[PDB]
């Protein structure tokens, strides 16, 4: 038996291996992100061993396309910074993980995550470098040059008796490096929710409801304008309708209570382009000329073949 | 031999002395990412009298440095460990240790 | 437009910067009318646990369908693979309330449609081989107008409840437990003399669902038709004798920790790599991260690594993955440069990615390889030994529900995400083909 348990235990490859692992949970604040970007966190309580295991605090960023963040149904053991769709940071002795990598580049404290810590985190727009500040101190930059594909968000993971403060808007303490806050995607209509990070469950007495997956940006991509050919028999009516558009633009300021004057103003109601379509030169009326031209190019391009059926006026 | 990270500091100045028994909580694991021992596991704080030369060498070298509350990482050289023999059943021949020692008290 | 709040697309904003624009466009279209012109013109199969495969009884569960879409809900034998769709086998027996048809080996119209927020249901009589479907108290009839939906199904390996949601939907099931709070079993059911699942049990019935994340797996003999061979110099040759030819990834079985090389023969365009075991990306793409050092400030401190997986590309492509602690790349006697010589202590699956153009697509294997990889490690002549596999990245396999997750509270002032009560796994991991199961 000594011979068995010398030649067969310690290699740990032939038969299996098992141990208990603490339930990881990651949570994201409902802000997808395609300026630069930035956030904070402060830690309230850690209770670093309410398990017989080191409890983790991974703070950082993640991509989106792909990315099923499943508890126990992802990578090894459940984690953060374990797949390459993830980029996080934070330890007792604060070193990162990015793809289950343990590299221990230092800090000017060699600090824990204690219950009194400020984690400043920044992501750079299109210069793909991530850097993390502890208490304003730069923490010896590591992250560079990633796959900018899919959106981005903060992820932060935790598994203990742990509660922490989001500073996302009640901002508390935030340095400016780079700059733009996380508060710049709540602008148009959206809200500030924080969710479980992607939920094949939703826990309930009766039945957890289910979830078909998803359907998955501020670069403006319209229909192209200038590459549309105008025949001249359309161009006659186009110039006459640009004249009609300019005289309606005169009538618009007549309705809105304006006056012709040599001063190009809007604070004394004096406007220098209330004269006709051609009596304005082609550096103030050409912006309406080409507007009507491209409008009829689009009308000949949007599949509405408007034929000439009446008189042009 | 022993190469120490400070995981959590203590005070830095109340480091132990000969004739003392240190009360630790070591959770030592292999080089390869696999756990072999944990005094967090059976919830008994391990004790040992420095100067009587009980424990393996690198563990005693690292317990000389830590302070009254310092948690550290005693990455031991494989000749400072069990060695070319290894521990027959747990540690393989010529293996490296990555401890995790949270020193607590003195006696 | 600096940091001006006009960083918006047009359709996403309010109805304030649209009034003057749409009105001036209507004025231009009225100049056109004044000129006389008018402008005239995927899956999450949620299923119950295989040990609950009921096989002689009278069972029912009532399924709330919530939002419209692909909702294929009914019973199945446990051999329903999540990868292929529902119904198009002899193993799925379910009803699709949307579009009013029921699924077995193709289409057959049945029943009705469902209001968004109704509770559907599916009975089974095991003894008398009839499997009834309900909706909202009304027994769903055939096109013939008869109650018994499916008939004379064989009682084989039991039946398990299955819900197959679609794209952006929500479903809700009912698994006994809740006798007073059964919705439509109290109307039809109780009076007829049926029982739900969990009148007796004292658990929650743990479910399985497919993952989006693909994981590799052996090549079973009942594949489409892909025949890896075992030939012994020391070849594992191939073939893809099908019409279905999307992309077939290939992993050799066991990794290398951190001297000997390894030859891949190409018959027909073809990628060769060294997968680190976290490669779960199944597309027609070419993608995966550079961590830099710090000298307490940086300032030299750059080159660590990149890895994730590994890239290469007349008569035969005889490409060779030469190893070590680093990597290089040689091919067909020459040395295809730009090698990714970076591994601190990684594990590397020797791997190959390809599309099927023909049958007979590959072969496998200044010393050689096996004895740096097995247990006996002089052993300088190479040989294959029967642990070796030729894995295929399959898209989906079922995965456990994890009946309790964490007690969690998110909040408002400070946004206090808060978890206090700990929960632990019981998680093994197989070491030879590195991945973690619980």
């Amino acid at each position: 038996q000594h011979l068995i348990c010398d030649n067969l235990l310690p290699g740990r490859d032939l038969l299996l291996q098992t141990r208990l692992v603490n339930h990881v949970s990651s949570m994201r604040p409902n802000i997808f992100l395609g300026k630069k970007w930035y956030y904070e966190l402060m830690v309230d309580h850690t209770e670093p061993f309410v398990t017989a295991e080191a409890t983790h605090l991974r703070v950082g960023w993640a991509s989106t396309e792909g990315y099923s963040p499943y508890p126990g149904g992802g990578e090894e053991w459940g984690g953060n910074g374990v797949g390459d769709d993830l980029f996080s940071y934070g330890f007792d002795g604060l070193h990162l993980w990015s793809g289950c990598i343990a590299r221990t580049v230092s800090s000017p404290n060699q600090h824990l995550l204690r219950t009194d810590d400020v984690i400043s985190c920044c992501l750079d727009l299109s210069a793909p470098s991530i850097s993390f500040r502890i208490n304003g101190q730069p923490v010896q930059g590591m992250f560079e040059n990633f796959n900018i594909d899919g959106l981005f968000f903060p992820v932060v993971s935790f598994s203990a008796g742990i509660k922490v403060r989001f500073l996302l808007g009640e901002f508390k303490f935030l340095p400016p490096p780079g700059y733009a806050p996380c508060y710049e995607a709540v602008l148009p209509k959206e809200k500030l929710k924080v969710e479980h990070s992607r939920e094949y469950k939703q826990e309930r007495t009766y039945t957890r409801d289910l979830l078909g997956p998803t359907v998955s940006a501020f670069t403006p991509i319209p229909v192209d304008t200038s590459q549309i050919v105008l025949p001249p028999h359309l161009e006659r009516i186009r110039e006459k309708l640009a004249e009609n558009i300019h005289e309606l633009w005169v009538m618009n300021k007549i309705e809105l209570g304006w006056q012709y004057g040599p001063v190009r103003d809007d604070n004394k109601r004096q406007h220098p382009c209330l004269v006709e379509f051609s009596k304005l030169p082609e550096q103030e009326r050409n912006y309406n000329l080409q507007m009507s031209l491209e409008t009829l190019k689009t009308l000949l391009a949007l599949g509405c073949h408007v034929g000439i059926s009446d008189e042009h006026a | 031999g022993v190469e120490i990270e400070t995981i959590s500091p203590g005070d830095g100045r109340t480091f132990p002395k000969k004739g003392q028994t240190c009360v630790v909580h070591y959770t030592g694991m292999l080089q390869n990412g696999k756990k072999f021992d944990s005094s967090r596991d059976r919830n008994k704080p391990f004790k040992f009298r420095i100067g009587k030369q009980e424990v393996i060498k690198g563990f005693e070298e690292g317990a000389a440095q830590m302070s009254l509350g310092q948690r550290a990482k005693l990455t031991c050289t494989p000749d400072v460990a069990y060695g070319a023999t290894g521990h027959p059943g747990v540690i393989p021949p010529n293996a490296t240790l990555i401890f995790d020692v949270e020193l607590l008290n003195l006696e | 437009q600096r940091r001006n709040p006009r960083l918006v697309p047009y359709a996403l904003l309010d109805d304030r910067t649209k009034k003057s624009n749409k009105d001036s466009l209507r004025e231009a279209v009225r100049t056109l009318l004044g000129y006389g012109y008018n402008l005239e013109a995927r899956f999450r199969i949620f299923r119950a646990e295989k040990t609950y495969a009921v096989k002689a009884g009278r069972w029912y569960f009532e399924f709330e369908a919530v939002t419209a879409g692909d909702m294929r809900v009914g019973w199945s034998r446990p051999g329903c693979q999540p990868d292929q769709e529902l119904g198009s086998d002899e193993r799925a027996f379910a009803f699709d309330g949307f579009k009013a048809q029921r699924w077995h080996q193709g289409n057959e119209h049945y029943g009705r449609s469902w209001q968004a927020g109704d509770v559907v249901g599916c009975m089974v009589d095991m003894t008398e081989h009839t499997m009834m479907f309900t909706l909202n108290g009304e027994i769903l009839l055939d096109d013939s107008g008869s109650e018994l939906a499916f008939k004379d199904f064989d009682v084989g390996d039991g039946f398990i409840p299955v819900c197959s949601l679609g794209v952006a939907q929500v479903g809700r099931m009912n698994f006994g437990k809740d006798v007073s709070t059964l919705k439509y079993f109290t109307i039809c059911g109780l009076q007829e003399g049926y029982e739900p699942f969990a009148v007796n049990t004292n658990r929650d019935i743990t479910m399985w669902l497919s993952k989006r994340l693909p994981q590799f797996l052996q090549v079973p003999s009942s594949h489409e038709h892909i025949e890896v061979t075992r030939i012994d110099v020391t070849q594992k040759s191939f073939g893809s004798q099908n019409s279905s030819t999307d992309i077939m990834f290939y992993r050799l079985s066991m990794p290398i920790e951190c001297t000997y090389y390894y030859s891949v023969r190409i018959f027909p365009n073809v990628w060769v790599g060294w997968i680190t075991s976290d490669f779960h990306q199944y597309d027609t793409a070419f993608d995966l991260v550079t961590v830099t050092l710090g000298d307490e400030k940086g300032k030299v401190h750059e080159s660590i690594k990149r890895s994730n997986y590994m890239v290469c590309a007349n008569n035969n492509g005889l490409e060779i993955g030469c190893v070590v602690g680093l990597l290089t790349f040689t091919a067909n006697g020459k040395d295809l440069s730009t090698y990714y010589q970076v591994e601190p202590s990684t594990k590397l699956f020797p791997a190959v990615f390809a599309q099927a153009t023909s049958p007979n697509v590959f072969q496998f294997e200044a010393g050689l390889f096996k004895s740096e990889h097995k247990n006996p490690v002089p052993q300088c002549p190479p040989r294959l030994h029967v642990q070796f596999l030729s894995h295929v990245l399959w898209s989906r396999m079922p995965n456990q529900f994890l009946k309790v997750d964490v007690s969690r509270i998110s909040e408002r002032q400070g946004w206090l995400v808060q978890c206090l009560e700990p929960l632990q796994f019981m998680s093994l991991h197989i070491p030879e083909e590195n991945r973690s199961v619980d």
